[PDB]
């Protein structure tokens, strides 16, 4: 019974293992996303003082 | 010409720590300090100073024309410095008034360029591109045939 559930439990501590690793993939990724939002939101605001300007002029 | 210039030899603590933010944004370590005047003023937008992009264009057209894209450090943290408003205010309305009265002898409701042109060679400066007609071609700007203390600051507002 004991060697059973040692299999068992190194079965599921390699499974969260996998998980894990996937998971830290997924985090990385939305991560360079995040900051090529923040990129892209800045330049959204110089454009905007732009055209404000423009039409005030 | 000095005033940013004293103001690099004397580098201050404040200025450098946004200083060399931008420097690790743009060297990494052991480099010459390329830091392109397109790229200066990307950056300069970029890490949330002041995004204005007319001092940006005049680096663009008056730095990077040695041909190497690499900007000195000394023109780079004047154009720095100066891209920042360093002024005191310019003295004070009345009191300019009261400088530009004592400088318009004619008080005719205005000052012609000529009292202009007595007070800067009073001054005793040098003489470069920007003399002679810049002062025409800024005050020009409705050809009211005069240089007003209006006039003058419209050409060169912010007298310190």
């Amino acid at each position: 019974e004991a060697e059973k559930a040692a299999d068992e439990s190194e079965r599921g501590m390699k499974v969260i293992e996998s998980r894990a690793q996937k998971d830290e993939e997924k985090m990385e990724i939305q991560e360079i996303q995040l900051k090529e939002a923040k990129h892209i939101a800045e330049d959204a605001d110089r454009k905007y003082e732009e055209v404000a300007r423009k039409l005030v002029i | 010409d000095d005033i940013y210039k004293a103001a690099v030899e004397q580098l201050t603590e404040e200025q450098k720590n946004e200083f060399k933010a931008a420097f690790d944004i743009f060297v990494l370590g052991a480099e010459d300090g390329c830091i392109s005047t397109k790229e200066l003023g990307k950056v300069m937008r970029m890490l949330g100073q002041n995004p204005t992009p007319e001092e940006l264009q005049e680096m663009i057209d008056e730095v990077d024309e040695d041909g190497s894209g690499t900007v000195d450090f000394d023109e780079f943290l004047v154009m720095m410095v100066r891209c920042m408003k360093d002024d005191s205010k310019g003295k004070s309305e009345e009191e300019l008034s009261d400088l530009f009265r004592m400088f318009d002898k004619n008080a005719d409701g205005y000052i012609d360029l000529d009292e202009l042109k007595m007070m800067l060679q009073a001054t005793g400066e040098t003489i470069t591109e920007d003399d002679i007609e810049e002062l025409m071609k800024d005050g020009d700007k409705n050809n009211d045939g005069r240089i007003d203390y209006d006039e003058f600051l419209e050409f060169m507002k912010g007298v310190e």
